[PDB]
């Protein structure tokens, strides 16, 4: 109806007719306001062959306010807490309504492979990347392996 | 799908499975390694074992004449105790086993002076030689390893 | 066994797979590491009594006066396992003729010592070596096959272009 709804429309012919490589997002049929996603992750990264599903949750201030995006997959990263909140600047801090859903998973990928532990929200994560990068990796690769069920 | 297409559900799934198998492969390629490198290990502890018996044996015989050769009932009893065949006493009496070889086997302060040489000598020959056959298995490990590797690259290479 | 065998396969099938695999491995390795403490095991004794006899040559060697005793001596001290077998007999024979109970020489036995301890030295040093070497190995090798998996994975290029 609203100009929001199609914005969101923007975005999804934005992903259909140039999806970025490795990952996917559509909306419910009924709800253009709620999104499915899934980021795989890239080559040469700990995270290599994932497949993490994300949920996004809008409302009407978008483009001007971004959505809410979680993780659904079980996940182990130092910009993720436990509940699938990402502590990405693009989202906390640097955001424009011209970012779009294609944009936010690109990003999110971008970070899956460039961890910034100056920001950590999983402790643990930040340490391991640190201290013990071989127990930091079989870590996440444990979680990469749940992610294909 | 064609790749001007987003990305279906069937594709999903099937991204995973072959990314299971990828996941399989790696954990069978390195758990047939470690098959390998277990086979090498048997196959040494066969060898080094049979050489230790032979070896054992060898000492056995000398314990059996320098026993003959003693005058204190002490060198006797470590005498007939190493002609027993036991592998662990040999290990903790080597010193004293040395000590008693140097002073029957051979027809003042000096003597004793010597005596303390070779037993050192004997001990650095041991950390020598354990070394040196340590050395030997890990080159034999590599060299297995680089063969079996080598194997799985080549029939890759020939799947072109 | 094939990608293309994989896709047949099913996807709980493959999760059952991976877990045959990481217990079957579990095993295998526990039995590795029996192995190898074996090894270690034999191999240090081993060590010990060739250790006894060819620092034992030696001496007999210095006190023989018969060119061939002398050779034997050395032989031995060469210590091959083979070899010591074979001279045991007249090795003894050779002992029990000179069992019977000066400056320049100490001098060369530390000269010995000081060349093992030199030879030690090294053989550790080639030894750490050579596990540096097994653990790169493993890790290069599995890296091509990684890399050969992933360059026949077709949903991995048409996931990505």
């Amino acid at each position: 109806s609203t100009p929001a709804r199609r914005r969101l429309m923007r975005d999804f012919k934005r992903m259909k007719e140039d999806a970025p490589p490795g990952v996917s997002a559509s909306p419910l049929p009924d709800n253009v306001m709620v999104w499915n996603a899934m980021i795989i992750g890239p080559a040469d990264t700990p995270y290599e062959d994932g497949t993490f599903r994300l949920l996004l949750e809008f409302d009407e201030e978008y483009p001007n306010k971004p959505p809410h995006v979680k993780f659904l997959s079980e996940m182990f990263h130092p910009n993720v807490y436990a509940n699938g909140e990402i502590c990405l600047d693009i989202l906390q801090n640097r955001w424009t309504p011209t970012y779009d859903v294609a944009s936010i998973l690109t990003s999110i990928q971008s970070l899956f492979n460039d961890p910034n532990p100056a920001s950590p929200a999983n402790v643990e994560a930040a340490t391991l990347f640190k201290d013990h990068k071989s127990q930091y990796v079989k870590r996440v690769k444990e979680t990469v392996e749940k992610s294909w069920e | 799908s064609d790749p001007s297409e987003p990305l279906t559900q069937s594709d999903v799934i099937a991204f995973q499975k072959e990314a299971l198998f990828r996941c399989i492969n790696r954990r069978r390629v390195d758990f047939e390694a470690l098959r390998k490198q277990y086979e090498l290990s048997r196959r040494e502890c066969i060898d080094v074992s049979r050489k230790l018996a032979n070896i054992m044996a060898l000492i056995v015989t000398l314990a059996r004449f320098i026993e003959t050769f003693c005058t204190d009932a002490n060198e006797k009893q470590l005498c007939r105790e190493i002609a027993q065949g036991d592998e662990t006493l040999i290990v903790q009496r080597s010193d004293s086993f040395m000590k008693l070889l140097t002073k029957y086997g051979k027809p003042s302060n000096a003597s004793d002076h010597i005596q303390e040489l070779t037993t050192e000598l004997k001990n650095l020959r041991k950390s020598k030689e354990e070394l040196f056959y340590e050395n030997s298995q890990l080159t034999e490990e590599i060299s297995a390893l680089k063969e079996y590797y080598t194997n799985i690259i080549r029939k890759y290479d020939r799947d072109e």
